[PDB]
């Protein structure tokens, strides 16, 4: 209960009388309550890591001992507020205090004391029912998209002798009491969960649906699913946080920088979303987690902990999180410095030697789960990282340890940036390991497209084997079928693959419409091929040069796909106009033989 | 044995990291297993990592998170790291600590063997013999593996090397003209990687063959090195004591020796070349010299690793010190996996070195040394007129160069190219091999001398 | 003519088609049924061979728990 | 070309009948897994109740005084 400061030296303070100290437990060093963690113990002394800035910590100050470790709070109030990567809301220490800045030792309450939520209990229970951990007991009415469901602790089970009347509550008074055999307790609104221990489930569905993500490219050729692990080498990121299938956004940044951190929560409370016909701001789906380099460098690795911890909470409710979690190689240049102050050996580049293991524990907390509860819940979450390499390479141990652990690569590099093309999709590092998953839902409700999708990814690898000989040596004693998989494979890289964001044709791609463009452009693909075999040796042979000047009108319909809108358009106004021009693709190669 | 009641200690000393640092113990064993158990009620395992007098150091294996010096009891075993290994676990899902994940239960033991192992003596191994069939055609036709050879398969991360290892899982046998099991161990995989070998080879009606081991990638890095030993202990009994052909997979090696440099720095040793400790030649040796036939039994170890080479280095020291060891590669190729072939295996730079024992009359066939070196000729040479080609143009080669594009066209999608549900035994591996070497006349197969091309082509 | 073998030439392959789907009726009673007798045949054998070697071992057991020996540790 | 027709009807109603064959397999090793599992519990069984059969044994020794002194 009582410990005192023996010495600091840097960031790095022992504590003496600390005799049944646990480790990682939380502490408040100092006059000014700094919040600290206990690293090493010797003896009844207790190495402490201070989460703030140490000057001014004499020797001979009260450390005092709370009993949990660092740990966020759950509950309603959540959605719409701007943490910190210790769960310290940004938005009210700015009113309470009045200032610019964040003062040292404040304590804030991470969910507010004076907010009246709307109780409404689970119409099931009564005085005498009987409840485990995970049972929704509530229902608070958040906003008007999120239902906020209350839910027991787990490791948490008896009788309910006290519910709570309907009515509205703040998040202090007492809702539940149920009573375990001889002991009575009692539970508030809010629950509190350490940012290191998995949130439980009953088990682990496999993730078999898919993460509609808004783009043609990166959703038929390597798509996610809903519960994969992606990476990312802000269009990508804002495009699933407004049109997606995921019911809550979370997105943490670990330790970018103050300007790029000032410019997103300028721009997330003017966004829409188009729900029933009406719109409503997207920040009372999302919770931002805010953190930038000028932050303790103690409180931006625990921001990956935190962002994840509260992105599995809304999975028990049922809801089908998105976590994107910026960033990842800032986060482990905070792994980087914790390391070298407990002067632990680095293993590679100066990173620690648990880097893979510290990721494997972050991104293997996504996925489609059974959730704890009694009503058969199924939520997710799904986790969007996004490392950021020296320059591009597979070499740093980030990039390389990240690969090791996700399904999902959507590789993006600098070269192939500066054609306007927007997004910077490379197509020959990225891959998705999703196909095997999803091999049952695209031959159920789609049934065509894995065809598709296994020529489609072909055409575009023939035209890279081409592409050094078309430079040096340059079209000139060459094949009439690789001119085929030139000009179609051109076709698509500027018709398929081809983006531009801010546009009202190519700021969402519906799915249907993505595979009505490709059932398009692989017919004229296999038609030109087919053609220019039977008509290789009997006579009047053909090039593609005499078929590209006779059918120029065929190649604008088939460049027009693009521009067509599929936001005013009808739904079956945009598949019967790729359904009329199969047959001027099918009518049109009987007009040259 | 072992009849004296165990000793409970609370006197623990300190926590820095991972390890629980204790004091006045009665007579510490080195690498002896502790059971820790916190103040809330969680057990936790843990192994002894250095001795001194009357301390005891040890490496707690689930983590440090909420240990005290003043509540937490370290009860000690006594004795050191052992596995139950039964014939009954043929069949079985164990985790990296050996405990069954698939709703069974605890494997009745017939011995306790400790997990180290001790080394083969060398005057008492054969050379190894006779073909380990995979179903494979790359790996089957042109680099055939032996009864007891240790050859890797190198690929990258991205590729499917993970369906290749459940691929030859389904389909390993004998070469058929009552003794075979697969242990497959399976370290740093993620869940969905490990619902894909858990439902595939349960549902493929061979889980009766294998004893599959997984660990995973959230789990502890410590368990991730005594899965490998957990995983040959059970092949060392079932095969020179119930005299079985097993064939071992580790899969992804490279994930070993991730963990191995992770339990390294963390037990306070300095690294050595590459970060990597300095033991890490005779730290894979310990788990590649686990294999080869013997002398009086009629068993056998073939292992079959995989490794992900980093950037596609091969100079780095995980494939620089399995190349060391192990005989031969495999070479999963990233350019056919971009094109759709499945399995994705070069045949250029892939070799094995006990291919030549292997194949021959009464253990293969007798035209399966002729055969492989003559489609191997015939790949190199396409493949100088498939980059050639695009230099001159189609108009600019002769009758010559097409019957190399032409067999080059049907080499890649009929010998390579399977499926992954194709299970193509070793004589049917001959006679698709045989059937692209009828495009050339018999005036231009060199390699073959001529009695078997009066006896093999004109069909 | 040909191009009649679009509505009708597909019923033809329907009799292979067809040919499962009953084949699926007839060995799912015998499939979970069968293999049931031989998972109640596999437990009496183990049964039948615990009661000829049950007092045995018990015996081997409780007679080497109720063992006093007080070795010591060396030195 | 009516030979043709036939085999790309046929490819569709080939490639079924590869289909639900192996679903069949799928359904047989199923239950032989689950087999193996249930006869190796109710090994297990015997052997957690030849040890309460010992722990009740163990309590009759208990109950004697010149054998337990």
């Amino acid at each position: 209960t009582f410990g005192y400061v023996h010495g600091v030296s840097g960031p790095v303070v022992t504590a003496c009388d600390m005799a049944g100290a646990a480790m990682y437990e939380l502490v408040r060093v100092g006059h000014s309550e700094l919040v600290g963690e206990i690293i090493r113990l010797e003896g009844d002394m207790a190495t402490i890591q201070v989460y703030e800035e140490t000057s001014g910590v004499s020797v001979g100050d009260p450390v005092l001992r709370t009993g949990k470790p660092l740990s966020v709070e759950l509950g309603p109030g959540i959605m719409g507020a701007i943490f910190d990567g210790i769960q310290r809301p940004l938005s009210d220490i700015s009113s309470q205090t009045q200032s610019i800045y964040i003062p040292r030792g404040v304590n804030v309450s991470a969910l507010s004391r004076d907010v009246k939520w709307d109780f409404t209990p689970c119409k099931n229970l009564r005085v005498g029912s009987h409840i485990t951990g995970g049972d929704i007991y509530g229902i608070v009415n958040e906003n008007s998209l999120i239902k906020h469901k209350i839910m027991l602790p787990p490791r948490n089970r008896g009788t309910v002798t006290y519910i709570a009347p309907p009515g509205n509550y703040d998040t202090s008074d007492v809702v539940l009491e149920l009573e375990f055999e001889g002991i009575k307790e009692k539970f508030s609104m809010v629950q509190v969960w350490p940012v290191r221990q998995v949130r439980p489930v009953t088990e682990k569905l496999p993730a078999n649906h898919p993460l509609l993500t808004g783009q043609r490219v990166l959703d038929a050729l390597f798509p996610c699913v809903q519960g994969g692990t992606t990476a990312i080498p802000t269009v990508i990121s804002q495009s699933l946080s407004k049109y997606s299938n995921s019911d809550v956004i979370i997105y943490v940044g670990c330790g970018e920088r103050g300007n790029e951190m000032s410019e997103v929560l300028r721009d997330f409370p003017e966004l829409t979303m188009e729900v029933d016909g009406k719109v409503e701001s997207i920040m009372k789906r999302t919770a931002l987690v805010a953190n930038t380099s000028n932050m303790p460098v103690a409180a931006r690795e625990a921001s990956i902990y935190t962002g994840i911890t509260l992105s599995e909470y809304f999975r028990d409710m049922g809801y089908h999180v998105s976590m994107m979690a910026d960033s990842t190689s800032r986060w482990a240049e905070a792994l980087r410095e914790i390391s070298g102050r407990l002067a632990e050996m680095p293993a590679d580049s100066g990173y620690p030697a648990y880097l893979g293991a510290r990721l494997a524990s972050f991104y293997e907390r996504a996925g489609r789960v059974k959730c704890l509860g009694n009503p058969e819940r199924e939520g997710s979450v799904s986790i969007v990282g996004a490392v950021s390499p020296p320059g591009g390479d597979f070499s740093d141990p980030v990039t390389s340890a990240t690969l090791g652990i996700v399904q999902v690569f959507w590789g993006l590099d600098k070269k192939l940036a500066q054609r306007k093309h927007f997004p910077s999709v490379n197509w020959l590092i990225s891959y998705s390991k999703y196909m095997r998953a999803l091999d049952e839902y695209y031959d159920k409700h789609f049934t065509e497209f894995v065809p598709l999708r296994t020529k489609a990814k072909e055409i575009l690898q023939e035209e890279e084997d081409l592409a050094e000989i078309v430079q040096l040596v340059g079209k000139a004693s060459l094949a009439e079928t690789d001119k085929i998989t030139l000009e179609v494979a051109k076709l698509i890289k500027d018709d398929f693959l081809q983006q531009n964001g801010y546009t009202p044709y190519d700021r969402f791609c519906p799915f249907y419409k993505t595979v009505g463009m490709l059932s398009n452009m692989i017919a004229f693909y296999d038609m030109a091929r087919r053609a220019v075999e039977t008509t290789a040796q009997s006579d009047n042979k053909i090039t593609w040069s005499i078929i590209r000047e006779h059918m120029g009108e065929i190649l604008y319909k088939l460049s027009s796909m693009k521009f067509k809108d599929p936001v005013k358009d009808g739904e079956a106004k945009i598949k019967a106009d790729y359904a009329q021009l199969l047959e001027d693709m099918q009518n049109a190669f009987r007009s040259l033989e | 044995y072992l009849s004296q009641p165990r000793l409970t200690y609370k006197t623990v000393s300190g926590v820095n990291g991972p390890l629980v640092i204790l004091d006045h113990v009665k007579f510490p064993r080195y690498a002896e297993i502790v059971h820790l158990t916190l103040p809330d009620g969680t057990k936790r395992s843990g192994q002894v990592l250095e001795v001194s007098g009357s301390k005891a150091v040890v490496q707690v294996f689930e983590g440090t998170s909420g240990i005290d010096a003043k509540k937490t009891s370290c009860e000690f075993t006594g004795d050191i790291l052992r596995t139950p290994v039964s014939e009954d676990m043929l069949g079985r899902v164990f985790n990296g600590s050996g405990k069954p994940i698939d709703r069974g239960p605890v494997v009745l033991a017939e011995d306790f063997l400790d997990i180290m192992g001790q080394p083969i003596n060398p005057q008492c191994r054969i050379y190894p013999e006779e073909m380990i069939q995979t179903g494979i055609s790359a790996i089957d036709g042109m680099n055939s593996i032996a009864r007891g050879q240790k050859i890797p398969i190198f690929s990258a991360a991205g590729l499917p090397h993970n369906e290749i290892a459940a691929q030859i899982c389904r389909q390993a046998g004998l070469v058929k003209k009552e003794n075979f099991a697969i242990v497959f161990a399976a370290m740093g995989v993620n869940m969905e990687t490990a619902r894909f070998f858990k439902s595939d080879f349960e549902e493929n009606g061979s889980m009766d063959n294998v004893c599959l081991f997984l660990n995973l990638a959230n789990d502890p890095t410590i368990e991730r090195i005594i899965t490998p030993r957990l995983a040959l202990t059970t092949a060392e009994f079932l095969a020179y004591q119930c005299e079985k052909h097993v064939l071992v997979i580790l899969t992804d090696m490279s994930s070993y020796a991730e963990a191995l440099r992770e339990v390294s720095a963390a037990r306070e040793e300095v690294p050595g070349r590459r970060g990597f400790p300095g033991y890490m030649y005779t730290d894979l040796a310990t788990i590649y010299e686990r294999a080869g036939r013997v002398e009086g039994r009629n068993g056998s170890i073939t292992q079959i690793p995989i490794l992900t080479m980093p950037n596609d280095d091969i100079t780095h020291p995980i494939p620089d010190l399995t190349g060391y060891i192990t005989e031969g590669q495999i070479y999963v190729d990233r350019q056919l996996h971009n094109r759709q072939i499945y399995p994705p295996i070069n045949v250029l730079p892939s070799l094995s070195r006990l291919m030549k024992s292997a194949i021959g009359e009464g253990m293969t066939r007798k035209d399966h040394a002729d055969v492989s070196n003559q489609l191997y000729a015939c790949y190199a040479i396409g493949k100088d007129v498939q980059a050639m080609k695009a230099v001159v143009g189609e108009e600019a080669l002769t009758s010559d160069d097409l019957l190399y594009l032409e067999f080059l066209q049907k080499f890649e999608r009929n010998f390579i190219a399977q499926g992954p549900y194709e299970n193509r035994t070793v004589y049917e591996t001959l006679d698709i091999g045989w059937q692209l070497l009828r495009i050339f006349p018999k005036e231009m197969l060199k390699r073959i001398p001529q009695s078997t091309l009066s006896e093999f082509y004109p069909r | 003519e040909a191009q009649m073998e679009v509505d009708q030439y597909r019923r033809e392959r329907e009799q292979e088609f067809q040919s499962k789907q009953q084949a699926a009726m007839g060995s799912q009673g015998n499939l979970s049924a069968e293999v049931e007798q031989a998972t109640r045949r596999q437990v009496q054998g183990m049964q039948s061979s615990q009661q000829r070697n049950r007092e045995r071992v018990l015996a081997q057991l409780l007679g080497m728990v109720c063992d006093v020996r007080p070795q010591v540790h060396p030195n | 070309l009516v030979q043709t027709q036939r085999l790309k009807i046929m490819e569709y109603y080939e490639k079924k009948e590869k289909q639900i064959e192996q679903q069949k397999k799928i359904q047989m090793s199923n239950l032989m897994n689950q087999a193996r599992l249930k006869v190796l519990r109710a090994r297990d069984d015997l052997i957690t109740d030849l040890l309460n059969e010992a722990k009740q044994r163990l309590s009759k020794v208990v109950k004697d005084t010149t054998r337990y002194q």
